[PDB]
């Protein structure tokens, strides 16, 4: 999956 | 009276280094390069940022996607125009502060015209006196600046979310007579449509540096390759409209 969606979804 | 000004301020990304060796002899390859690792660097904080922007993340997480990916060239060139106004009265072109373009690296840049086109757009924070204020609203207004031709999954609350940080921007004019605000709402918003043609510029050199990247020495980060190659084409291929204010 995406690094940009890892970084939307994660807590930060 | 403006709602989000304090939000703004507060959220506001701090400055990012680039890492770049200024004792080396300059290159393309290299200034290129760095100037790659300081945008994936600029990209992980824009994407904090946009995500602590009120509203921002109560859009689909794939129009928050999509956004993101399409504003990020906007977002950090105005971004840097306002560090080149605010750190060398826009002379030189303040990537970071161990990353500052003089007129020797932009032409060693290879996209010296580029970098010519973003010297003039900081020197319109000059002329402007554009305020801390006006430049935190204008930059927060350029996620929502260029949409998919066939529109978002959420268009309607995109829109209205669009129009209440305009009208936030008219707030702050005002804050800070009517018709010298309606005409200071007129120059700052030209300024920021006047930023999609050189936005559209380098979007196309992006490009073609990425497609030359192996032969020219150019490394791209894995999250601005992966970003790159999600919707640069689909911008040069005319799939997205800016929406204009004028
Ligand atoms: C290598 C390359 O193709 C160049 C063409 C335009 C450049 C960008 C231009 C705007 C910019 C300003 C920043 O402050 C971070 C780096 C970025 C985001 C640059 C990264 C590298 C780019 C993408």
């Amino acid at each position: 999956q995406a690094l940009l969606r890892y970084l939307l979804d994660k807590d930060d | 009276i403006p709602i989000f000004l304090s939000v703004l301020q507060s959220i506001e990304p701090e400055v990012v280094y680039a890492g770049y060796d200024n004792t080396q002899p300059d290159t393309s390859a290299s200034l290129l390069t760095s100037l790659n690792e300081l945008g994936e660097r600029q990209l992980v904080r824009v994407v904090k940022w946009a995500k602590a922007l009120p509203g921002f993340r109560n859009l689909h997480v794939d129009d928050q996607m999509t956004l993101i990916q399409y504003s990020w060239m906007g977002v950090m060139v105005f971004a840097m125009g306002w560090r080149s106004y605010k750190n060398v009265n826009s002379r030189m072109l303040y990537f970071a502060p161990d990353l500052v373009f003089n007129e020797q690296r932009m032409q060693k840049s290879t996209m010296y015209n580029l970098c010519v086109r973003m010297r003039h757009l900081s020197q319109e924070f000059v002329w402007l006196q554009v305020t801390q204020e006006e430049f935190l609203c204008m930059k927060a207004l350029l996620l929502f600046s260029i949409i998919p031709v066939e529109g978002l999954k959420n268009q309607k609350y995109f829109d209205e979310l669009r129009m209440n940080y305009i009208k936030e921007l008219d707030r702050v004019i005002s804050f800070q007579n009517p018709t010298s605000s309606s005409q200071r709402f007129y120059q700052l918003t030209k300024l920021l449509d006047s930023l999609q043609d050189l936005v559209r510029k380098l979007h196309q050199f992006t490009f073609d540096t990425f497609v030359q990247s192996q032969s020219l020495s150019v490394e791209f980060p894995e999250m601005m390759s992966e970003i790159i190659s999600a919707q640069v084409p689909k911008i040069l291929a005319g799939m997205v409209k800016p929406l204009l204010f004028h």
